[PDB]
RNA sequence: GUCCAGCGUCGCUGGAC
């Protein structure tokens, strides 16, 4: 109830808040990190929401750094679950 | 000056300047890191939740406004699993070079001392694998033998200990500071990630241009270092030799190892402790060193800012509903020693709370509050937990559970914070919080808990707990069954089965009466000494009928015991105060368990006008009822007040049943002289006992109140006679007199106790009266009194003298109570002279 | 009361309660503690059974009935002004199921304590002294057999 | 979960040979007063919100609740002709 | 982490909602694919009894409970409480 | 609370052991044939209900399965309340 | 000095005259 309070505001105040799809640990596939769950909905919102511009050079200057910090991550992502040290 | 709002978010990363507590401590720790650098590992300690991040955290942002840079804290929480320290602080030292490697003008000086810094970084990389080995690989022997003639290095092989010293040596040179400074923070969360920064902190980090700041507490780290130990045992011999006195022994070689090697890392003179409030604010009387205030309400300017200690009074007084004296300041004094993080938990939600509901139950804010809390100290406790069932059935039985767990019954219920236990410490001050919202306000109420709540501790200490640890709870899960502490049906049903109890154990000599009762013959007795003869219920007329028809019982036993108990009245109060509406329901508590309710032994048992009978009787409790519900919003009650009551009530109760015992000579009947004793002298008694307690405490531990009017003198207990009672009430009466004060409104619980139309009759019967010329004196001053807090006039004064000087109805008197005999009791014995 | 072996848990909880009540290391007075050790001294009678103690005497507050040599109640007003003095502050009381009266030569040690301070004054000899000369009630200890009576009866 | 996590945080030797009966008592101790602070920062107590039934809304004889439900029975009466929910 | 990357994967086939693999949306959408081809309203899936196990009877209770539940399946288990309560 | 919880195949004889099965639960064989939710346990406050609610139309209009109701199972509850005892 | 009262199990304490 409280998801649709935020996600269908009317735009009134310049605050606002973006409600990701309600996450269940139980149904989660196991030896899933829950960051890389979060991150993966998170695309979707974002990626769709760059799908959804007008203006064509707003559009691939985001994109650029966008696409930047997603690789940045999965390069630490190695050290998020790791049995040793190299 | 500290001035601590608690409209802020106040996480460790949300504090100003003004904000920080240990700004003494801050100054003087800062001062002496600067001392030891120009002419070495610090350490602060404390509790948790006791400010220790935030305390590191001022001391980073104060050195960076002898030169020293300082790292950025890190933690050993929030790092990968396996990832050495070692690492850690490189890479964060390699950020700080960086950065200032940058910021050179001269293009000669940058670059050369790049490659310079870059040629101890790359060495230390090829050693790295020294540290995450897992077997000596010998392959590595050679490439551990090319001594290079350059960077000094004193000693040969890998000695990665010094790789680290000429690496910080050259990152000094770089940045132009005498020292680099360390901080760490608490392993509280990860106790193991602890080991791993202890023992890099000895082997490293020896330098003279490093300096260590360390935070957590040693009750920790000793606990975790003593358990390093054992490892160095072999399994064999620890399975081995199991005898006690190797045990002690080698139980003595480890705590002496763990001694040496934490006071070889941390030197005692350098530790710096972290003081919670207690310690800060002081005591109420000596005024401390250092003042704290607190902000309340949004908007609060900071002249007007109120003492924390005061604060936290004013969320105790009124939250409990306590007088302010020495009780409030024990519970006050108590929550300051609790830790910081837990501490300004409470505030930021009862007042929060208290601000919008202002934008009212000032009760039901501070339960809400410490609820939350203190929740881990229930589950613990085995408490009740549940949020929609608060209410009489769940206090009652949850004042059990707390008493059962403390190992005392006599001054168990008085919710004292007075334990050893923290687990139980914090489940006090709940319950004290729970009792004064729901008995608030009300007088049904607050009869329930003096009649169950608090009475239901001290019989089981007293009747059942005389008969094997097992069986010591296979007792109480009887004695929990049978009187239906939880699923209560009403507090006159519990009366009744609380009579088949205390008339289970034996009395000496046989003799028919027991604490708070007294036991009538049910069958006739041939050759009767005296007038004496069987009780009838066909006797009293109206209201005396009605407030002795109320107070019987029967029990299902192999002949049944007619009995008769103070206790069945109490609950004929509380059960017919309860609902306001209609009047047939007055009729009901009547007679809704004379001759309905059959209770069967327990189970551990060793061995004229109809309509105009009751209608003025009935219609004096609907007048008397609008005074209770005009009144009873005015009263404030306490965890304190209703035990406190009960202890009172309890041994004076105690004492009544135990010296009228021997006086039941064959003069009983119509007695009224001081050594006789009959049963309506014992039961004038028992609900007098009952109106006398009441009224010594509330002038003693009331909220409405403001003093106390007793005044300097001994409180005693009328057992044998009335002669102080009237003394009590005769000098309080002076001192509302002499200070403008009404006698209702400060002794609410007083006026609608003694004003109950059902006591009435039980004040004056017929053979309770002494005659004597002293007697009559106080006598006579006795019912004067009474007339005039009353209002309304008890008996006639041609009725009155019928009574005191040797037929005539009677319809506010018990008439023919004491013409009954008590079962079990032969009369042959007769009146001493004396 | 336990003794050590027989249990280590319940020997030192006795010395946490001890010093509380005692008010060692928080002390204010000097005459204030010789009043408290008093009151734990007669929590155990001699199996005599007589008034007279390690340090003290106890005097009877309530005249009795047939005295066979001319003896009668204390009648502390009975002195004068400098006997007064001494014996003020060697009277004292403790709560007890039935109060009972105590003269122990501790208060005449802790009476010399008090007096003796720097900065005499007129004033402040006089306040000090009148606040020497003063009745002053001790509750029974709390592992007294009878700590509890005496909370009802009050001071 | 929270006090289950904190025991497999000790030593498995020092928890076989310190069992005294008197060094376990501050082990409970220790485990109750990490866990308990541990929830308090995760979960602030201002920020826990608890959903009412209606009965704490309104129901109680002889008090007006904050709030009054009405509840319309037989099929399209007006919505002020309906009775009360209690 | 090499199937980081195929999570975090834009897909022109019904523009899934809900980001990363998530089997359970991929395999919902396989029975209504069959509905089609089949032209049924529902498909039933009917298991047998475990009671001569205590392992096949675990991998049935989770599927049920993570995969099949759209409204085009209806599932008809079949044993006695006992096995599966214990 | 293993009650009759057949929907149909209802009776007098039926409702005997649902009372008689009820109270024994309850363990309160005092006034266990007051049917009064007044137990700790939400799972039988729940059943009395349902249990004062079979009695009411099972004994509404006629004599016989009143006397019936009342002489069998209202006062085994009690009478074997006087043995359980010994 | 005397009467009344209360705590402990005779002793003990309060009040009045
Ligand atoms: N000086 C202070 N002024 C105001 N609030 C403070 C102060 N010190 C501590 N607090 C409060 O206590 C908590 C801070 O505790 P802190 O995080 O420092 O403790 P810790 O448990 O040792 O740290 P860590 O979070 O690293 O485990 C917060 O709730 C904060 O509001």
């Amino acid at each position: 109830s409280v998801v649709k309070s935020l996600n269908s505001d009317q735009d009134d105040v310049k605050v606002n808040i973006k409600c990701l799809p309600t996450i269940d640990p139980t149904k989660l596939p196991r030896h899933e990190p829950i960051l890389v769950t979060v991150t993966a909905r998170l695309n979707k919102m974002v990626s769709d929401k760059l799908k959804g511009y007008w203006a064509s050079n707003d559009y691939r200057k985001q994109k650029e750094q966008w696409q930047n910090h997603l690789a940045q991550l999965q390069r630490g992502l190695h050290l998020l679950t790791d049995k040793e040290y190299k | 000056k500290i001035i601590i709002n608690l409209f802020a978010p106040n996480l460790p990363g949300s504090t100003k300047e003004d904000d920080l507590i240990q700004k003494s401590l801050r100054d003087q720790l800062v001062e002496s890191i600067r001392n030891s650098i120009a002419y070495n590992v610090f350490f602060v300690d404390g509790t948790r939740g006791a400010g220790k991040t935030t305390f590191i955290n001022s001391v980073v942002k104060s050195l960076n406004s002898v030169n020293i840079k300082c790292l950025p804290t890190i933690d050993p929480t929030k790092l990968p699993r396996h990832e050495p320290i070692l690492v850690t602080v490189t890479a964060r030292l390699n950020k700080m070079v960086s950065d200032k490697l940058k910021g050179y003008w001269a293009s000669n000086d940058y670059r050369k001392q790049k490659e310079q810094w870059q040629n101890h970084l790359a060495q230390l990389q090829r050693g790295l694998h020294l540290l995450t080995d897992k077997e000596y690989k010998p392959e590595y022997f050679s490439d551990a033998l090319k001594l290079d003639a350059q960077l000094d290095y004193s000693i040969g092989g890998q000695d990665l200990s010094e790789i680290f010293e000429e690496l910080v040596k050259r990152a000094c040179e770089i940045l132009d500071c005498k020292a680099i400074l360390i901080t760490f923070d608490d392993i509280d969360t990860q106790f193991d990630a602890g080991w791993d920064v202890l023992e890099s902190i000895r082997k490293f980090f020896n330098s003279r241009k490093l300096v260590v700041v360390a935070t957590g507490d040693l009750r920790l780290y000793s606990q975790l270092i003593r358990g390093k130990q054992y490892e160095n045992y072999s399994k064999t011999l620890l399975e081995q030799e199991k005898e006690s006195v190797r045990l002690a022994e080698r139980g003595y070689m480890v705590e002496h190892l763990e001694q040496q090697y934490l006071l070889k890392l941390f030197p005692v003179q350098k530790r710096i402790q972290l003081k919670t409030m207690l310690q800060l604010v002081g005591e109420k009387g000596k005024a401390g060193k250092e003042e704290i205030k607190v902000k309340t309400e949004p908007g609060m300017q900071d002249i007007d800012a109120i003492d924390v200690r005061q604060a936290i009074g004013d969320a105790v007084r009124e939250g409990l509903n306590l007088r302010e004296g020495s009780d409030a300041d024990m519970y006050v004094n108590e929550l300051l020693k609790q830790p910081v993080r837990l501490l300004m938990q409470v505030l930021q939600d009862f007042y929060t709370k208290k601000y919008h509901a202002t934008s009212l139950s000032v009760p039901n804010l501070l339960r809400n509050a410490l609820y939350g809390s203190m929740l881990s100290s229930i589950y613990r406790a085995g408490l009740n937990y549940e949020q929609h069932r608060f209410g009489m059935d769940s206090l009652c039985k949850d004042i059990f559970t707390y008493v059962k767990q403390d190992r005392d019954f006599n001054t168990g219920f008085y919710l004292r914070p007075q334990s050893e236990s923290e687990a139980l410490r914090n489940c006090s001050i709940y319950l004290a919080s729970q009792v004064s919202e729901n008995c608030q306000g009300s007088l049904s109420k607050f009869l329930q808990m003096l009649l169950v709540g608090c009475g239901s501790v001290s019989i089981f200490n007293q009747f059942v707990t005389e008969l094997d640890r097992e069986k010591f709870e296979q007792l109480i899960s009887e004695y929990v069954a049978y009187m239906s502490v939880g699923r209560i049906e009403s507090a006159s049903h519990w009366a009744n089965r609380c009579c088949a109890v205390v008339a289970n154990s034996p009395n000496d000599e046989k003799i028919g009466v027991f604490l708070g009762m007294v036991q009538l013959n049910r069958k006739s007795r041939q050759h009767m000494p005296g007038g004496y003869k069987k009780f009838n219920i066909d006797t009293e007329n109206g209201l005396a009928k009605a407030a002795m028809a109320s107070s019987l019982s029967t029990v299902a036993s192999n002949n049944l015991m007619d009995f008769c108990s103070v206790f069945n009245l109490i609950g004929a109060i509380a059960d017919i105060s309860a609902c306001r509406c209609e009047r047939s329901a007055i009729t009901n508590a009547f007679n809704k368990v004379i001759a309905q309710t059959t209770c069967i032994v327990p189970p551990w048992s060793e061995a004229q006008d109809d309509a105009t009978e009751f209608s003025d009787a009935i219609t004096k409790v609907e007048q008397w009822l609008k005074n209770v519900n005009e009144i009873e919003i005015g009263i404030r009650p306490s965890a304190l007040l209703i035990g406190k009551v009960w202890s009172r009530f309890y041994f004076n109760l105690n004492n009544v049943a135990d010296q009228h015992k021997t006086r039941l000579y064959r003069n009983a009947e119509h007695g009224r002289m001081a050594s006789q004793s009959n049963a309506a002298k014992i039961m004038r008694f028992n609900v007098l006992a009952f109106l006398h307690a009441v009224l010594v405490e509330e002038s003693l531990y009331h909220s409405v109140s403001d003093r106390e009017y007793i005044g300097e003198g001994l409180r005693l207990n009328p057992v044998t006679s009335v002669d102080e009672f009237e003394k009590k009430i005769k000098i309080i009466g002076e001192k509302l007199k002499a200070d403008n004060k009404t006698w209702k409104n400060t002794h609410p619980l007083f006026f609608l106790l003694i004003s109950c139309p059902i006591l009435h009759p039980f004040i004056f019967p017929v053979g309770g009266i002494n005659c004597s010329v002293k007697a009559l004196n106080k006598e006579t001053s006795f019912n004067k009194l009474i007339d005039e807090i009353v209002g309304d006039k008890l008996l006639s004064d041609e009725e009155w003298d019928y009574l005191t000087k040797n037929q005539q109805i009677f319809q506010n008197t018990i008439t023919s109570l004491n013409s009954s005999t008590i079962v079990g009791a032969s009369y042959d014995k007769d009146t001493p002279a004396r | 009361l336990a003794r050590a072996e027989n249990d280590r848990e319940k020997f030192e909880q006795l010395i946490s309660e001890y010093v509380a009540y005692m008010s060692v290391g928080r002390i204010e007075s000097a005459s204030h503690w010789a009043n408290r050790c008093c009151a734990v001294v007669a929590n155990s009678p001699n199996d005599e059974k007589i008034g007279v103690f390690l340090g003290m005497v106890q005097l009877n507050r309530k005249s009795r009935q047939h005295m066979p040599g001319g003896y009668k109640k204390f009648n502390i007003d009975t002195e004068n002004g400098l006997a007064k003095a001494a014996m003020a502050s060697s009277l004292s009381t403790v709560a007890s199921n039935n109060l009972m009266d105590f003269c122990s030569v501790f208060n005449l040690i802790g009476a010399i304590a008090d007096i003796s301070a720097c900065r005499c004054e007129r004033s402040a000899i006089t306040n000090a002294f009148n606040k020497v000369i003063a009745q002053t009630t001790c509750i029974v200890p709390p592992w007294s057999e009878a700590a509890v009576r005496a909370e009802m009866k009050g001071s």
